[PDB]
């Protein structure tokens, strides 16, 4: 008559590591971090994201119009700029503090966009010869963006000042562009806007604008050698804004009206395709439906993610050392 | 193991045992079998389920990186950035693989300790009426049946009748 | 006969956590984590801090004359702004690099407010009219800042050039202060400063600025159309400034001799009274008085705190675990 | 305890003795009374004091937030900055945490091995001349008067003398 | 130490054995001398070895400043890459001075465990055919050459033979 | 007849600290900390540094004719500027975002010094009056930077429209630079450029400029009361610049062609002497040769340096406690 004291065993072939001995196998354990994703884009709290498709932000938000598709309001849990997208900024210029309105849009939610200057706002002038060939649509050689004016003294007399107010009685801040345009040549200045010194100046209660024109010959870009300097600012509630111009000046037109989101934003570079699915969770690198702690896939996410990590493996043992026999 | 018994004394573990970590395989007139003590199992059991959980529960935040962007003339501010973003993952990496390292260091030192525990718990109620052959089996002098192997079992194994 | 082996147990019933076990209740403990706060503002070094009270940094520094009470020297620990403090820029402008400003102002300790420029050294113009209903003090409806002057034209001829110099020939630097006005159309920038294209210039050895007026029409602001560009800054030891214009300068007038801290330097925004008790550790929630290593009340502070951290408890065990019976 | 002792074998602790943490209760002619073994429990004492100001000594330095404002279109380097706060918050509040929890069950382990040692210490020397009843109480088959068990408690107990 | 064994029962170390961590000196007719347990001495350099590798693994990552100037009106963002580089020199500072601290008494702590288990190993093998004094000297009842002293070395003593 | 069981000793005195122990001696210990430093520079990759020697940054980029030891092509595999280095800026202005440039010549690897702009590409202007003793040469009181060239008018007339064109048709990126000069009166600027409004300005693809001059008396520095505004760009492969100028034209004429490194690099501020050894791991206060995991010399290194820390010993044990007797 006998007993044993003793302990449990298994066909486990899983092991893992300790500070004292590699490649272990135990009876259970648990692997704490995810390696396995979904190469797509998909909701978030059932929203679907933003497919700029084959437009960049510039020439969303601008409205360039082979960007007409995107036109109008939209809504999104987050943002797709695909990395060779053709559409931007059509005419050469540059946008002023780019990387902070990217940011800004990066913390939104939804745009409305609306109109903010008739045409019939700027008085003594033209506003419907406003086109250049750089920047075409689909359906004609020579436009112009969606969103701005390209204001051309009446074909004769002079450039008038002209004078423009938008009082923001609303209850949400809006986003809007303007520009000033910079000839490559004395001529052209004329011939656009007449002899004379010319201003462009823009008031709200908390900022204020003064440029003139930088008059200089630039290297060809889209077949011209002049530019614009592109701006943008945010009208907050209770805001409203003067407009006052006697040359050169590329008017705002339509705006957007913005809702900020408080959360963290996200826009995403990457070519995956945006399907119909849902997710809790989204890399930049694709979906992650887990459990787990832990994942090595991407740092860049919307959503309720694992903390990323750069471990292979991270596993936990929770049995014993496994000796069968 | 530091205590001696798993991989040790005990030079080997039973298959045979399904339905706990730690147990008995005894002997005598009726049979044999195995079974498991459920309370040192459920023990260890509710510790490391506490472990796994509290481990899960300490890693509960994420550092997050961002999509901004950087012009040229800002080459300085994006390479803090970036130095920033590396740096945190590589301490949170760190943390996470040298946690995991020593934590199953010390699970298995936790298994072993129980093993050896409960040995000692036994070899303590039975003390002369037994032979230890120091491989933790132990062979009576007496007869033990079904009503007398339980009453080791649930640690109420009284030593005073059997040691004549 | 005989002898027992056993430990100690106790009326303990405090409690701590381990990996394997919660609730655990031992014979002796400590506490590492400080969650107690006085909500006050105290004195650190034996040295008083600065209550801006119904006044805004900017307010402060500029001379606003309802912020009076702060005129002259100050020294300070630290600063205290208030929440809804009322009086900063009066007449509409921008301060420009207004939170550099302040992060400059945060790492100081003292300022001596002297005479720069007497309104002697601007030749030939008129240094008594410069007020305005935008800036009134506590005794008449139109005043203006008390270091900076509006110098305008004299009743009838048209603005001469004006020269200033300050040879910083002391061992402290010196921050100070001026302004661009900005009128809102042609026939007031005629009325104040004549015809002619105007411009305001200063140089020191490792600064130079140039500016002219950016006229248009603004917003209404404190019944004011007009703006006025704010500008400071600092002239170091051995370093002198030279001041120049022919129209629309804001001179300076009043500026601070300034001690720089070389430590941390704190300005808190919050509305816990000042009162006169001493302290080694302050935080924007209030005192900490301990000598844990610990504490949950604030991330903010001046002097020498706990280190910061979430936790609710903090309980180290140093007895063994308790079994009374 | 993974030594077994603390509520393990000894399934409980005496409030009587108040002058130690680990010790003694003798039983004999003239009388009993507490009295605890000041040696071993001078050296957890240190140990644990030992342990306590390291773990104040390396936590005394601060991340330290700062006031600092950032305009309308510093929104980037003002995230950046909140980021980097948050992050280093993050990993100070989960290394004490985590710590804490680590330690004291270290510390406990301690205690339990620093009982199981002591009775080991006994046993060693009282072999022959006493009973192990194996709930870590000693009955003595000879007399022991009072220079008698201090002779064990000093740890200079005669094994020669006592075991005819 | 916890288990008893290093400067415990085991008072003091032998300079004499130089050959290994831990092991034996005998003592019969044809002479004594050392010689080291060469199985638990190289499972503990490996294992070891194996420590000091995988923390030297896990810290092989550097945060690295930058000479990067700042001007006088980007006091901020410079104060915010000051504040970043010492963070991070703070959390590696404290990392590694704490690890260290810990490792050491669990490194001390396994030492002590694998003397105390040979210890275990021996006497579970001699039960009866010796004297066991209690300071881990073991003295035979019969003889012992070296043919005998080996066997018990390579764990194969034969109880039985010698136990009449 | 016996047998006894025990451990090592030996004649070690190192010790070790552990959470319950301070000054523990054992038998066989590591030291993981590194502390010991060369104070000299060496070798990287086989590559030796650049000594800026009595030149600052600036003083050899703008092409300082007291840094002429420095002229045409460098290579480096990192950069040295000693502490009071006397030759930078000569003639006294800004260089505009100096920190940036910093920066990007810090993540370089090689320049190579070509003539952009002959001076033949200014056409009806002196191009051989350009110096100021403000900038002396070794050889006479007189010069001005070997990289730029002062145009004035010509010794009679007015200054006329001058233009310059440079089409980057190769597969490296050029940094360049070029300036305004701001006179200190009306009189110094018709003795120079003439009467009339002046203006320079300068396109590319991707970046536009311009610029008038901005007229004041300032302190005197190096003898002079004018200044120079410094401006520095990178035109990259494929893009062409423009340079057009009425007057005031601080012309480019050498420029950089430029090789990226896209590792880290840097930048030295240290008076150590540079040696002809060899090193694998280099900072600020010395080389590191070594095997260990931790360092405390320095925080600044290029190369592969051990972890700095602020640790004086980090000693982990390997054997195990020493009692000899
Ligand atoms: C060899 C060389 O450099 N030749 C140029 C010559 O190309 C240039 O003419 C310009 O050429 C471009 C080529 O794509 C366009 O044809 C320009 O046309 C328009 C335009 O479409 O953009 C017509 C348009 O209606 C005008 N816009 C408005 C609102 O009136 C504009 C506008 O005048 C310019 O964009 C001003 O920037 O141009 C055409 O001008 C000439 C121009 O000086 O210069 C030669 O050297
Ligand atoms: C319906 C409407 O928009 N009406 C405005 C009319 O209000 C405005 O007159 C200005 O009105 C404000 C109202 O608070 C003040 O009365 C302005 O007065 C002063 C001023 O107090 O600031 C008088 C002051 O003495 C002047 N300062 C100096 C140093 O001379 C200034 C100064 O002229 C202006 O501040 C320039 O900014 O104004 C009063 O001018 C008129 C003005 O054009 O415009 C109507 O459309
Ligand atoms: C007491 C006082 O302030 N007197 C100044 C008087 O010094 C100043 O004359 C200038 O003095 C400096 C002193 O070092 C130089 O002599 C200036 O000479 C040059 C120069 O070398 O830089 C001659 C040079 O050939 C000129 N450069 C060219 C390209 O033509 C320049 C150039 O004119 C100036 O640098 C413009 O900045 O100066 C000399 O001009 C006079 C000047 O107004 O003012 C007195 O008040
Ligand atoms: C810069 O140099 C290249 C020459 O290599 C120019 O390239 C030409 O561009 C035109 C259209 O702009 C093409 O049709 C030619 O066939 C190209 N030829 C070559 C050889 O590249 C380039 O346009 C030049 N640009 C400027 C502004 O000078
Ligand atoms: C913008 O619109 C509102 C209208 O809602 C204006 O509000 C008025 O402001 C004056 C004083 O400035 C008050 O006395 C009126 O009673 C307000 N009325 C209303 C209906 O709000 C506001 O002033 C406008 N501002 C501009 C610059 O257009
Ligand atoms: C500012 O004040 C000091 C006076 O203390 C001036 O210093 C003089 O500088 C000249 C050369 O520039 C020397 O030769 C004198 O001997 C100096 N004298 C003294 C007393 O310092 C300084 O130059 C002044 N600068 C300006 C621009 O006002
Ligand atoms: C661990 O095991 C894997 C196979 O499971 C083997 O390929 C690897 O080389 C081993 N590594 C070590 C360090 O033993
Ligand atoms: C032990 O086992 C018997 C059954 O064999 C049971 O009836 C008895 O009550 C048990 N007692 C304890 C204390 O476990
Ligand atoms: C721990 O104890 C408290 C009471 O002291 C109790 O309210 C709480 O629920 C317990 N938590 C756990 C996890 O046992
Ligand atoms: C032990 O106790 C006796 C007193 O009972 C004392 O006189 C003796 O010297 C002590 N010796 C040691 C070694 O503790
Ligand atoms: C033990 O030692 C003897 C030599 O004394 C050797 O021949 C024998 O084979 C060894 N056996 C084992 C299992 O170590
Ligand atoms: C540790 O030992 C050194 C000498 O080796 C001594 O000077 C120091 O004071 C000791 N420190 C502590 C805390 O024991």
């Amino acid at each position: 008559d006998k007993i044993c004291i003793g302990y449990h065993a298994n066909n486990s072939t899983t092991q893992v590591d300790t500070l004292l001995e590699k490649n272990v196998t135990v009876t259970h354990s648990v692997e704490l971090l995810e390696n396995q994703k979904e190469k797509r884009f998909c909701k978030i709290m059932n929203k679907a994201p933003l497919d700029l498709k084959d437009c960049t932000i510039e020439g969303w938000i601008l409205g360039n119009p082979k960007c007409d598709l995107l036109l109008g309001d939209q809504s999104w849990s987050y943002i797709v700029e695909r990395p060779n997208a053709q559409n931007g900024i059509c005419y050469p210029g540059v946008l002023n503090e780019l990387e902070e309105l990217k940011a800004f849009i990066g913390s939104g939610e939804r745009v409305e966009r609306f109109e903010m200057f008739p045409k019939s706002t700027w008085a003594g002038v033209d506003t419907s010869r406003g086109v250049t060939n750089a920047c075409p649509s689909y359906t004609l050689d020579s436009s112009f963006y969606r969103n701005l004016v390209w204001l051309v003294k009446t074909d004769s007399a002079t450039y008038p000042v002209i004078k423009g107010t938008y009082n923001n009685t609303g209850t949400q801040p809006i986003l809007y562009f303007w520009g000033v345009h910079h000839p490559p040549d004395t001529t052209v200045q004329d011939n656009l806007y007449g002899s004379g010194d010319k201003y462009v100046r823009m008031g709200t209660e908390s900022m204020n604008f003064a440029k003139s024109p930088e008059i200089a010959a630039r290297p060809a870009v889209n077949g011209q050698r002049s530019r614009i300097d592109y701006y943008w600012s945010v009208l907050r509630p209770g805001e409203t804004l003067n407009v006052e111009s006697n040359g050169n000046l590329i008017a705002p037109w339509y705006a957007y009206k913005f809702v900020s989101t408080n959360k963290k934003g996200a826009v995403f570079k990457s070519d995956l395709p945006i399907e119909n699915c849902d997710a809790t969770c989204q890399t930049i690198a694709g979906v992650l439906k887990t459990n787990k702690t832990f994942q090595n896939v991407s740092p860049l996410w919307i959503g309720e993610c694992p903390k990323y990590v750069k471990s292979e493996s991270l596993r936990l043992a929770t049995g014993l050392r496994n000796v069968p026999q | 193991g530091i205590f001696g018994a798993i991989a040790g004394f005990i030079e080997g573990g039973w298959t045979g045992m399904i339905d706990g970590w730690y147990g008995y395989h005894h002997e005598n007139s009726q049979g044999s079998g195995y079974a498991a003590d459920r309370e040192s199992t459920q023990k260890a059991i509710d510790g490391i389920t506490n472990k796994v959980n509290s481990i899960i529960n300490k890693m509960n935040t994420q550092f997050e990186a961002v999509d901004h962007e950087f012009s040229n003339l800002e080459r300085r501010i994006g390479n803090l950035n970036k130095r920033m973003e590396d740096g945190f993952l590589d301490v949170w990496t760190y943390n996470a693989e040298l946690l995991v390292l020593l934590e199953n260091e010390r699970t298995l030192d936790l298994h072993d300790a129980n093993v050896k525990n409960l040995y000692e718990k036994v070899k303590s109620q039975l003390r002369d009426n037994a032979n230890d052959l120091g491989n933790g089996c132990f062979e009576f002098w007496h007869k033990c049946d079904n009503e007398c192997m339980e009453s080791v079992k649930n640690g109420t194994y009284d030593y005073p009748k059997y040691q004549k």
